[PDB]
RNA sequence: UUUUAUUCAUAUAAUUAAUAGGAUAAUAUUUGUAGUUUUUGAUACCAUGAUAAGGAUUAUAAAUUGAAAGUGUUAAUAUCAUAAUCAAAAUUUAUUAUUUAUAUUAAAUAUGUAUGUGUAGAUAAAAUAAGA
């Protein structure tokens, strides 16, 4: 029931003797360790799916917290969480890459080294491959989509394209 | 860490090394048989943080 | 008793069709047994459909015997009779397990659940703490304290 | 299903000699002369009573198989004795009386049988 | 075996070792030293202790069959039921008896809990490298986990790297037992061993150790022995298996052994349909399939520690086998200095520290990092004798001219080096804080001081707020001021402002234990105490400056005040300009709602209010039922009692042990379960069904 | 590793990865080798040193082991240094049982509450003040209820403010 | 109800017998108010006020 | 098949072809390579 | 061992009260805690509904919440006893030992050479003659000495 | 079931000529029987 | 189509219903009301001009107070509160919408 | 109060019941007045700031 | 003249080209590596693969606890290898298997409307550790 804890000194102890409070400050202070204030005694609710051996689930540890209102936000949570940092998540911000091969080498740097220019890729190709037969079979019906429309507005001098037909 | 289309199609094509199960079981694994998802995930956490001393 | 709520009714051929889990269940048999012991009267029809449940699930898991040799004139329904026969020893078990529910009921001043009959003191089914305002199947209203069966006292 | 519903919330250990002023008489369970008397009075006094098998009698087994199955499900515990001649009712392996029908069955065939060659 | 199946020899083997199983052996080792839990539950059970005697019926007939009927009642076992073959009767007939302690197994649900929990824990309490002879026992062990794909490629690799191991073991071990065998056969021992071994100032025997080059000799020849022994047994495991006969996994057989471990296996549950059809035939089109990876452990205990071996054992990364991986572990015994210098022992503080010190972001702010500075350097003062400074110091006189040789004699002020052994030296940063009185400017005061303007101008504070631009003004405003804090970085330490001016006597200290603790003389600590004889007359009694022993005031190892105010200067400083008297955290009728108002520390069930007669029934009896009880409360010892077992909530707070009815737990404010479950070691990996690994070990893997 | 992330640029982060991943280093300690003579003549750890040990490390000490496991820096070479300097810590404060008994930890001792033959005397304590009291108090309850149908134990001694 | 209910748990006279032994009315007819005599009651209580069936 | 290339270190296609090493085999080392001993830079 | 249920039963279409079927969230349930998770009512799901009240494992959570405050009450009612701290020097032969932590030792008994073999932990000792340490001060006669009853002595079960 | 099966095993382990009755009455035949494994389907 | 309890891939699914009175203060705002007002009721840098507040600004007596003009988006292009009033201080945005 | 654990304790006081017209016949409200006009108050922000 | 169930909830908003290494290494400011501008299929089209539905039959008797789930095609759909003018953040937008009467909102914003004697037509499912 309700009641106040009570603590006696050694000193007025008739024999003296180390308490276990002391010794609880003692190792918290070695191990740095916070002292909850606000926990109630009547909460020592244990994790009986995880440590009863009775149960499927028994693996000798505490897998729950037993606090319903328990969330991220609250500054306990925050202190005796882990951080993402070197995690799997770190692992897949860097594995997980949509083109696998260019975590291990830049792409240009690898043609310029095995080959002797850099390769487009293989649906630019198709596509410059497609754009050739069509220039042979018709060549007509196609824009002029450029990036900078500099060089096409104001060609330079002394540059006269031949007609087709 | 693909959709499931992607993983299929992967599976399906010789492009991921997995080995088939029943598709209405719980796997070779004991953990998975003895408790499921949860057990399993449990087991993950006791491995990596719930077995050392942390001085 | 603890249990209140509306409550659906079912025919007693589907309690009799479910074998050693509801209707044969061992665990309510005993509480039928003792219930009928603890009144003085004598357990035969509870006994007579114990030893036909036990003969059933004994021999529930061989298959039948061939009904080509069996003659369809006769065995055919010879072996209807007994099934009827069965059956018929099973209603009168589960009609007497009912009458002597509500009779201990009544006089252990149990309230039962609601649009249940005990014969003697409710007559039409009490109907107390129900989802509808009146009383269904009378189509009477109801009164917030709903209905005192029995005495005060004790 | 519970059957201490009005059993008592105390889960506390309890010694007489510490916790009380009188001489401690400690009480075992029956042995197999009381089990025995205690049982065959329960069955033959019901039947006899009209709260028994009755006409149903050769549905169960005789006293000598009831007096063995049901000390191995009681333990000789007179509470545990009461309780399991109860729930006899719902014995499934008990094929003694099955055997026995089947063996009467064929003797009074092959009784026949001798009587008609 | 033929003997046995597979739980036979399981369940034999059991029995056999808990018929020899020592609690003393369990030390050191982990879960090989918890017994068969059967056996030893059911021992440790009382109800068992008391095994019944055979019945009176039984032993009735029994004696009727014999002693009447001329035929002994045979056993079931000695009882043949063949009819045609005369079995020989088993020498297990009746010989075994019957006794509840043994057989069969009962035992109580909180033995049984505690045992399955500890067993559990204590796995990785176990310590390899021990000094004993056989299997076990070794300086060094190395356990090589082999990863692969399929599990036969990591068997074959295991078996390869197993005996490529073997080879050089074996090589190293030869070498290390022919230097051995060389060391044995004759030595010089080594001066710098035997000044080791004359290093205890008291030995075994109450003075000093005259080792001599036999007793040195005679320790080295018996530890080359015991490491010839350890090496033989090695090679002798390891010239075992020949191509006809191999058992790898037997660590008796051979060595390197090699251990199994449990594969990693992770299933994926993912929907095959590529249509987007209704959810139940998205459901019911779904596959399982599951990624495995297969480990194997090998394990070499070498009585040594051999660099060219650790080598060898590094570099089969480059020659494992196709798509297979190792990892390295290392358990090697190593020497660690534990010296009373950087970490002594002493009297805890006069006034203990309590939990406000311990709390939320306090390890940062009122706790350093151990060890603390303890000041080596002393600047002697004016009038302090060669004696005087060894006994303010609390050493000896010896270990003070030892500690400072190079000076012959002690001048008025010199700076000499204490001895490391000192039980009386100082701590750097005394809680004393320095004032410097002006009577003159802010570069004045930095220059007397010895400090940077910067940091006197940020540790004052209040002097930074009243002084003007002009430093005429700020030397108006210093008559304001008056004192001056000093920077933290020019504290100094005295000798009597770090330890205790007076000690606090026990309820049964005589003159003698006070003596004891302080490390001081009785007559010492008469003369100091006015001559009084009588410990029961003080309640407090002074130390002596003779004391050896003293008590500090503080605890060493906490961060001053003015540390963190150093931290957090601007705050003072703009608190001071704005007059911020307070800031009201709650409204006003906080109190008044007792549910709507929680902190996000606020934890459930609330703590009602205390009662001053709700302790037990007597004190109810004689506050308000028959207020005329001459007993006022139950007879409470003198010692402490802790109601909340094993809780050590903190003294003096309100608080109520766990409710025993549930009617308490039903009707009082609990709340439940609404929104999703969080964990804060399980925020990674994010649910259920979506568990992240970053590597793929084994489930139970087991860290060195 | 050797399969897929070596001679490449990823390689250099999947091994700081591993590294730290594997950072922790365990550091083991037998109670059995502590307890021996120091150099100043008397024994390292005694049976209270022990168990203020015990005490200090409540699941850090087990099977008779002293373990400590260090994740704090990144690298072993830092946790190393950590543990070391935690476990003199640890020592420091655990020889603090040799001082004086003042420093030994207490046995936390199950005490039963008081039994039933001690509970018996709670009827008969003052018994004789009771009597007393009971006699005018049945005066008091008859006067009451010569006026009263029923009467209350707040009538005749229970106060109630 | 829910006062009452810690009232006579607080009370203790009658013991742990209010959760294990004693019968309550259920949410919705306790919260009637003080006359009623028709179980018509918390059906008739204003639709209008947003409450959470609290009248 | 397909724009985005198959990678031939993770494909099981690839790895167990007939123009690469099987998992039915003893695994062992393909070839002792040697090119910083031979040649160093 | 348990004979009651631990776990919150399943989500599947209504359960209607009948024989051997009963509704999900009725009262007799976990004694009356289904109160919380009751949603009263006919439902309909696109607007009225709380989804905690559905959510399979939150819902499960709490049972297991609860079900562990009935064990921790349970356990509690066992205690006739409480834990008080003695300076190791009056306790006995028995206790004046190095007791292991919990769950970091195998289960330790008390003097084995002594034919005793129950566990340590579990121990409890009445104050009838631990009065003489907890009470020095008070002395006098509080808690008189428990009689012990004579075993060798003819009495009515000796059959005398 | 499961229980019966292990103390039929254990009988037979111990006296040999009881192997004949319980196998016989079928009390060492195992049956394969498995309640099916978990599908989102259903 | 069933999602994870809590992670519903809408987010602007939730219909926030008319204010319960009762509670009206654990309801669609912070569970503890000794906490700070959320970054949207605040200035981080010098901006050219806000187009609209955000739904998840809390209300405060400074909105009626100053005058100025405040909008948040809903299913047509723009709302602005027009008509302030001191009856919902301490509330969201949200809470005033009815989509 | 929220009703969780003291709903009993609240008070008619708590009610302004002055800042709307309401219905002198059923008792419910049937109007509500301005507030923000001409309100009154010492601080609009807390004391001690600024 | 045989058994079981079925009220199901979000849905569009605007811009996507390159390689470059650091302490304990016998030396590189390469510290800090500097040559705009001729191309164009999906912000909205790739038709081809998987899936859905889904079946087959030999095991005598003794022994043994044993010796026991398998798919075409027709269909619809779709994000892949194949044919340039445009969906994914500002979501209302209606998308099958849900908690019904002793106690009911505490941690990321987490549902105020259908009590009515459980009363239609159609639809789906299984002989699988259960007990036709």
């Amino acid at each position: 029931g309700v009641h106040r804890v009570g603590y006696t000194h050694p000193s007025t102890l008739p024999v003296p003797c180390a308490q276990r409070w002391d010794l609880r400050l003692a190792r918290a202070r070695i191990f740095q360790e916070y002292i909850e204030e606000k926990a109630p005694g009547a909460w020592q609710l244990e994790d009986e799916r995880s440590m009863s051996p009775e149960f499927k689930t028994f693996t000798g540890y505490p897998m729950r917290d037993m606090r319903p209102g328990y969330g991220q936000n609250l500054p306990d949570y925050i202190m005796k969480k882990r951080l993402p940092n070197n995690t799997h998540y770190e692992l897949f911000a860097r594995r997980d890459i949509p083109n696998e091969d260019n975590a291990m080498y830049g792409k240009y740097l690898y043609d310029m080294t095995v080959h002797g220019t850099s390769l487009p890729s293989t649906y630019r190709m198709h596509k410059d491959i497609n754009k050739a037969q069509r220039n042979d079979r018709k060549l007509s019906g196609n824009r002029f989509k450029v990036l900078c429309s500099s060089g096409a507005k104001n060609p330079p001098s002394g540059w006269e394209p031949i007609p087709d037909a | 860490n693909v959709s499931y289309w992607t993983m299929n199609k992967m599976v399906r094509g010789g492009n991921l090394l997995v080995h088939r199960v029943h598709y209405t079981g719980w796997g070779t694994d004991s953990h998975l048989k003895k408790g499921g998802w949860e057990h399993r995930w449990n087991k993950v956490l006791q491995r990596n943080v719930l077995q050392y001393s942390r001085i | 008793n603890t249990f209140l709520t509306s409550s659906v009714a079912t025919p007693p051929i589907s309690v009799i069709r479910t074998g050693p889990k509801w209707w044969a269940h061992p665990e309510r048999m005993v509480r039928q047994k003792l219930m009928y012991f603890t009144l003085g009267v004598d357990q035969l029809p509870l006994r007579r459909t114990a030893v036909i449940q036990r003969d059933l699930q004994r021999f529930h898991m061989c298959k039948p015997p061939p009904r080509v040799g069996d003659s369809t004139g006769y065995k055919r329904s010879r072996a209807a009779q007994l099934n009827t026969w069965y059956r018929r020893i099973q209603y009168q078990e589960y009609h007497m397990q009912h009458l002597f529910t509500r009779h201990v009921w009544g006089l252990l001043r149990v309230y039962p659940g609601n649009t249940t009959k005990i014969q003697g003191k409710a007559d039409d089914g009490y109907v107390g703490y129900d989802s509808v305002p009146f009383h269904r199947y009378n189509r009477a209203p109801l009164p917030f304290p709903a209905r005192e069966l029995y005495e005060r006292r004790k | 299903t519970d059957r201490f519903a009005n059993s008592l919330d105390e889960y506390a250990p309890y010694d007489p000699e510490k916790d009380s002023h009188f001489h401690p008489i400690q009480i075992g369970n029956f042995d197999e002369y009381e089990y025995r008397s205690f049982l065959r009075f329960l069955i033959n006094s019901g039947e006899l009573a009209g709260l028994g098998w009755g006409p149903l009698w050769h549905a169960s087994s005789d006293f000598e198989r009831k007096l063995y199955k049901i000390g191995f499900l009681s333990g000789r515990n007179p509470q545990g004795v009461v309780d399991h001649y109860h729930q006899e009712l719902v014995w499934r392996y008990d094929y003694q009386r099955t055997r026995q029908k089947q063996y009467l069955l064929k003797r009074r065939m092959e009784g026949m049988s001798r009587g008609a060659s | 075996f033929n003997e046995f199946d597979a739980k036979g020899r399981e369940y034999v083997q059991y029995m056999r070792e808990f018929a020899r199983f020592d609690p003393r052996k369990s030390r050191g080792n982990g879960q090989k030293g918890f017994p068969f839990r059967d056996a030893y539950l059911t021992k440790m059970n009382e109800a068992n202790q008391k095994t019944p005697p055979p019945t009176l019926e039984t032993i009735m007939d029994r004696a009727v069959r014999e002693h009447h009927q001329h035929a002994r009642i045979l056993s079931p076992l000695e009882v043949q039921r063949d009819v045609g073959r005369l079995e020989p009767i088993p020498s297990y007939a009746g010989k075994i008896n019957a006794d509840r302690s043994v057989f069969p197994f009962q035992w109580k649900t909180e033995d049984w809990y505690e045992y399955e929990v500890a067993k559990v824990r204590n796995r990785r309490f176990v310590f390899e490298n021990t000094e004993e002879d056989g299997i076990r026992g070794s300086e060094v062990t190395y356990k090589i986990v082999l990863e692969g794909f399929w599990d036969h490629h990591v068997m074959k690799l295991a078996e390869d790297v197993c005996m490529f191991l073997k080879d050089v073991g074996r090589q190293i071990v030869e070498e290390k037992l022919v230097a051995v065998r060389r060391l044995l056969q004759g030595g010089a021992v080594d001066p710098e061993l035997l000044a080791a071994f004359n290093c205890a100032r008291a030995g075994p025997f109450g003075g000093l150790d005259e080792y001599d080059k036999e007793e040195v000799a005679n320790f080295l020849r018996s530890d080359l022995r015991r490491l010839e022994e350890q090496c033989l047994s090695v090679i002798n495991r390891c010239n075992v298996p020949v191509p006809g006969a191999t058992n790898i996994y037997d660590p008796h057989t051979s060595w390197p052994h090699v251990e199994k471990l449990e594969p990693w296996v992770r299933m994926a549950e993912f929907w095959t349909s590529s249509s987007d059809t209704s959810f139940t035939e998205l459901e019911m089109s779904t596959a399982h399939y599951e990624f495995r990876k297969f480990f194997r452990v090998i394990i070499c205990k070498l009585p040594f520690q051999s660099t060219e071996f650790e080598k060898r054992m590094y570099d089969i990364r480059h020659w494992l086998h196709r798509q297979t991986s190792c990892e390295f572990h290392t358990i090697y015994r190593r020497n660690v200095i534990h010296d009373s210098a950087v970490f002594p022992t002493e009297h805890d503080p006069a006034t203990p520290t309590t939990h406000e010190h311990h709390r939320m972001f306090s390890f940062a702010l009122d706790w350093q990092s151990a060890p603390v500075n303890r000041l080596s350097t002393d600047t002697v003062h004016e009038g302090e004798s060669w004696d005087a400074v060894a006994q303010r110091l609390g050493c000896s006189v010896g270990e003070l001219k030892d500690a400072n040789a190079e000076r012959e004699t002690i001048e008025a002020g010199v700076v000499i080096n204490v001895p490391v052994t000192a039980t009386r030296r100082l701590t750097s940063f005394g809680a004393t804080p320095l004032v410097l009185p002006l009577k003159r400017t802010w570069e004045e005061a930095a220059a007397i001081l010895d400090c940077t303007v910067e940091e006197l101008q940020q540790c004052n504070g209040h002097a930074a707020l009243t002084y003007q631009k002009k430093e005429s003004e700020a030397g108006e405003f210093d008559s304001s001021v008056t004192e001056l804090v000093a920077p933290l970085s020019c504290w100094t330490s005295t000798s009597e402002s770090e330890f205790s001016p007076v000690e606090r006597v026990h309820a049964n200290d005589t003159l003698v234990a006070i003596a004891r603790r302080l490390q001081c003389s009785e007559e010492a600590l008469r003369a100091v105490n006015d001559g009084i004889t009588d410990v029961s007359g003080l309640d407090f009694v002074r130390v002596p400056p003779e004391a050896r022993r003293p008590r500090r005031l503080v605890e060493p190892q906490l961060r001053p005040q003015a540390a963190t105010d150093a931290l957090l200067a601007r705050t003072i400083a703009e608190e001071e300009t704005f007059k911020l008297k307070s800031i009201p955290h709650l409204p006003q009728n906080a109190e008044r709602f007792p549910h709507e108002y929680h902190t996000p520390t606020s934890r459930f069930p609330p703590t009602p209010s205390e009662t001053p007669a709700t302790q037990d029934w007597m004190a109810y009896t004689a506050k308000y039922l028959d207020k005329q009880f001459t007993i006022s409360a139950e007879p409470a010892p003198v010692y402490n009692v802790n109601k909340l077992w094993p809780m050590q909530q903190i003294p003096g707070k309100v608080d109520q042990t766990p409710f025993e009815e549930d009617q308490t737990w039903l009707l009082h404010s609990i709340p439940v379960q609404q929104l999703e479950m969080h964990h804060h070691e399980k925020d990674l990996q994010d649910l259920p069904f979506i568990n992240h690994e970053q590597f793929p070990r084994s489930l139970e893997w087991n860290a060195p | 590793d050797n399969l897929q992330y070596k001679r490449y640029d990823w390689q250099g982060w999947y091994q700081r990865m591993l590294d730290v991943h594997n950072r922790n280093v365990s550091l083991r300690c037998r109670i059995c080798d502590l307890q021996r003579l120091d150099g100043n003549g008397v024994q390292f750890v005694d049976m209270q040193t022990e168990r203020r040990l015990r005490i200090l490390a409540q699941h850090r000490v087990g099977m008779g082991v002293l373990k400590l496991d260090a994740d704090k820096y990144e690298d072993q070479a830092d946790n190393v240094t950590f543990g070391t300097t935690k476990l003199s810590e640890l020592l420091a404060d655990a020889r603090k049982a040799q001082l004086g008994e003042e420093y030994w930890p207490s046995v936390e001792l199950k005490v039963r509450k008081p039994s039933g033959q001690s509970k018996a005397h709670y009827s008969l304590i003052d018994n004789e003040r009771i009597e007393k009291r009971s006699g005018e108090l049945y005066e008091k309850y008859r006067d009451a209820k010569k006026r009263s149908l029923f009467v209350t134990p707040m009538e005749t001694w229970l106060e109630v403010k | 109800h829910r006062p009452v209910k810690r009232l006579f748990c607080n009370i203790g006279l009658m013991g742990p017998q209010i959760t294990t032994k004693a019968r309550w009315k259920p949410y919705r007819f306790a919260t009637n108010p003080a006359g009623t005599s028709k179980a018509e009651r918390m059906y008739q209580r204003d639709k209008t006020v947003y409450t959470h069936g609290h009248n | 098949v397909g724009y985005t290339p198959v990678n031939p270190d993770t494909s099981p296609m690839v790895a167990y072809s007939q123009y690469h090493w099987h998992y039915n085999l003893p695994q062992g080392m393909e070839r002792p390579h040697s090119v910083n001993r031979t040649f160093a830079a | 061992v348990s004979t009651g249920e631990f776990d919150h039963p399943p989500f599947q279409f209504r359960q209607r009260h009948t024989f051997n079927t009963t509704p999900l969230h009725d009262a007799n349930r976990f004694g009356g805690r289904t109160a919380y998770l009751r949603e009263i009512g006919p439902v309909n799901i696109k607007k009225q509904g709380r989804r905690f009240k559905k959510d399979p494992r939150t819902v499960q959570f709490n049972v297991d919440v609860w079900c562990a405050q009935q064990t921790l009450r349970k356990r509690w009612k066992q205690r006739d006893w409480e834990v008080i701290e003695i300076p190791f020097r009056l306790v006995p032969r028995e206790q004046q030992r190095v007791i292991p932590e919990l769950y970091t030792d195998i289960p330790q008994m008390t003097d084995p050479a002594r034919n005793d073999f129950s566990n340590i932990r579990n121990k409890v000792y009445d104050r009838e003659e631990l009065q003489g340490v907890l009470f020095p001060a008070a002395g006098a006669m509080l808690y008189p000495p428990l009689q012990r009853v004579d075993k060798q002595a003819m009495t009515l079960d000796k059959y005398l | 079931f499961a229980l019966r099966m292990a103390v039929a095993n254990a009988l037979v382990k111990l006296i040999p000529l009881t192997r004949i009755p319980l196998k016989k009455s079928g009390l060492l035949s195992v049956d394969r029987r498995r309640e099916r494994g978990q599908f989102p389907g259903y | 189509r069933k999602y994870p309890f809590l992670r519903r891939p809408h987010i602007k699914n939730t219909h926030s219903m008319n204010p319960s009175a009762p509670y009206f203060w654990s309801f669609m705002t912070a569970k503890s009301q000794m906490a700070f007002l959320p970054e949207e009721n605040y200035i981080t840098g010098d901006w050219t001009g806000k187009f609209f507040v955000s739904k998840r600004q809390v209300y405060t007596l400074q909105h009626a107070t100053s005058g100025a003009k405040v909008r948040v988006k809903s299913f047509p292009s723009i709302f602005e509160f027009n008509s302030p009033s001191r009856w919902n201080i301490g509330k969201e945005m949200n809470t005033l919408t009815k989509p | 109060n929220r009703p969780e654990v003291a709903m009993h304790r609240n008070t008619v006081g708590l009610l302004p019941a002055h800042m709307w017209e309401t219905d002198k016949k059923t008792g419910k409200v049937k109007s509500v007045k301005d507030s923000v006009r001409d309100y009154q108050t010492k601080t609009p922000y807390p004391k001690w700031v600024q």
